[PDB]
């Protein structure tokens, strides 16, 4: 579309669309869809814990008519708090009066375009927060981005955490033993009638450098074999399969309002130079029967929403009186958690 | 029951003190305090600038009026939140303050009036 | 062009800082200044009571936050008006202040906060 030249008011030039630039938005965990939404009607929710045990029978003779019995059941209860997020925005005529929109030579900006832009930005922010909170929940501790602690599943369910150490730096180290230990722990402690481990760059490099694994790794480099996932930023992420356990490299990271960088895959009080990873089972395909990962949602303090079902994200609009502008608001009341914390295992690439 | 009578307790006071406040996107009129250890908060209490309750001899240091009910053992408010909240400016409140022993109510009211807090007379 | 690169300029900041201001028939929260000679004005700058931009050691004298872009050579603002407008009191603004070299931000914020100006936390 024609526009004034760069150095003459009387000569025209041809303009072209805008070149957008958007920050990276990692969504690997959210993309899997293994977290099941569970809206709540109030500010607190409870749950019941149940379990029973069985033992082998003994062969009794037919005529004695002696029999056996079984022990009874036991029950317990738990409680959970929730976290609140909120941010505000505003739009006024001063942002619309005589402002050319970037993509056009003459077309003027309008209220709808600005509204859409701001809503998209807000949704992106909330999605990034969702991903961060999901990663924190998978770590086993729901810690707010500013450090506040809201839930400790290990203490809540009365179970400790296991860590598996890989001596990758030792050429004589054993990897099959560690993998089998992880698998057997996961199988034994599942307590119910496909294992993924999210791995760091350094850990992945150390693992694939090992002499005892190059033979298996180099055989999988054929593209036909790889196709047998995306984080939203990279369309082809490194993957390594061995011993029935799939290793995935995840490089997501986000920045806080203070500029502090938070790496999604990390263990508290551990040097970044040391390889680190987290292991969990894949449950997404269970769908409606997925009782292991859930997210709760609650109502907002607004008058018309006191006792209604929760929502993913509330949006409200208000005038500023005397038609001087418009205001926006965003609300969310969410808490992710895992009902089988014993299945979450840390993985390290350093000796004991 | 053995000896007949049984009692299950009374209802805690609700948050209805506020009659008018300066509504703003950022909650202009409200401030949040970190709860002190081994202390229980209820609606209508006066808090110092450090979150501790005002006692006799320092009415001039009154800072805000409590707005939530907080449980010491749970370390959690009745709405499932981790922090206490108090109004410290630009509000009109029902005259239902709760004060510690020997605290001068008039002195506290005068101290809070400087920050723009007014009290409306309440009926019996 | 010769040497390849060609740059045409940059957007001046837009007037979207205000999040809440006390709307009144005569602009209770705004003031107008007579711009000084040959000084550029951009949104976010801090102005003294005389319309001159704040400098080192003048934090206590901070008066208002500029809101209109003024072109020195053109002698009029980007909206074709002959005065500079700065927010004076009773408003909430984004944390996007522009400060001259070596000017402390905490002192300026404390000085402005006394007049009834609050900054909603913001970040990227």
């Amino acid at each position: 579309m024609l526009t004034n030249s760069e150095k003459s008011r009387f000569f025209l030039a041809d303009l072209t669309g805008e070149v957008q630039s958007i920050p990276n938005t990692y969504g690997y965990i959210s993309n899997l869809g293994l977290f099941r939404s569970a809206p709540i009607t109030q500010t607190t929710f409870l749950m019941d814990l149940t379990d029973w045990d069985v033992s082998l029978l003994d062969a009794v003779d037919r005529d004695s008519r002696k029999a056996e019995t079984s022990a009874p059941e036991r029950v317990r209860q738990i409680s959970f708090p929730m976290m609140y997020f909120k941010e505000v925005e505003s739009i006024t005529p001063d942002e619309i009066q005589g402002v050319r929109q970037p993509g056009t030579a003459n077309e003027l900006t309008t209220e709808a375009v600005v509204r859409a832009k701001k809503l998209m930005k807000i949704r992106t922010k909330f999605d990034i927060t969702r991903e961060f909170l999901f990663m924190q929940a998978l770590k086993g501790k729901v810690v707010d981005a500013r450090g506040t602690l809201y839930a400790d599943l290990y203490k809540q369910f009365d179970v400790e955490k296991k860590t598996v150490y890989f001596d990758l730096d030792n050429p004589n180290a054993d990897i099959d033993a560690s993998i089998e230990e992880l698998r057997m722990h996961m199988e034994d402690e599942a307590k119910t009638g496909e294992i993924h481990v999210v791995v760091d760059r350094v850990f992945f490099s150390k693992l694939v450098k090992h002499p005892k694994i190059r033979d298996a790794y180099l055989a999988q480099q054929t593209p036909l074999a790889w196709q047998q996932g995306t984080d939203g930023v990279q369309a082809h992420m490194n993957t390594f399969y061995y011993g029935g356990v799939k290793f995935v490299q995840y490089n997501g990271k986000f920045k806080d309002k203070r500029g502090k960088v938070h790496t999604l895959v990390s263990i508290d009080s551990v040097a970044a130079t040391v390889g680190v990873g987290h292991a969990f089972p894949n449950v997404s395909m269970l769908g409606e029967a997925n009782n292991i990962f859930e997210v709760a949602y609650g109502p907002c303090p607004k008058m018309g929403y006191a006792n209604t079902l929760g929502q993913e994200l509330y949006v409200f609009e208000y005038e500023k009186d005397r038609d001087e502008g418009i205001d926006f608001e965003a609300h969310s009341y969410m808490l992710p958690y895992c009902t089988r914390p014993q299945l979450l295992v840390d993985v390290r690439a350093d000796a004991k | 029951a053995y000896q007949g009578f049984t009692k299950l307790g009374n209802r805690e006071p609700l948050n209805d003190i506020i009659l008018w406040e300066q509504i703003t996107p950022t909650g202009h009129s409200r401030k949040e305090y970190t709860p002190q250890a081994s202390t229980e908060y209820r609606v209508g209490e006066v808090l110092k600038a450090d979150g501790t309750k005002v006692q006799a001899g320092e009415e001039a240091q009154a800072d805000s009026v409590c707005i939530v009910n907080f449980y010491a053992d749970l370390q959690l408010s009745y709405h499932g939140q981790l922090k206490v909240v108090g109004i410290h400016r630009d509000a009109e409140l029902k005259d239902l303050l709760t004060l510690e022993a020997s605290v001068d109510a008039a002195a506290v009211k005068t101290a809070l009036a400087a920050k723009g807090i007014d009290f409306v007379p309440t009926g019996l």
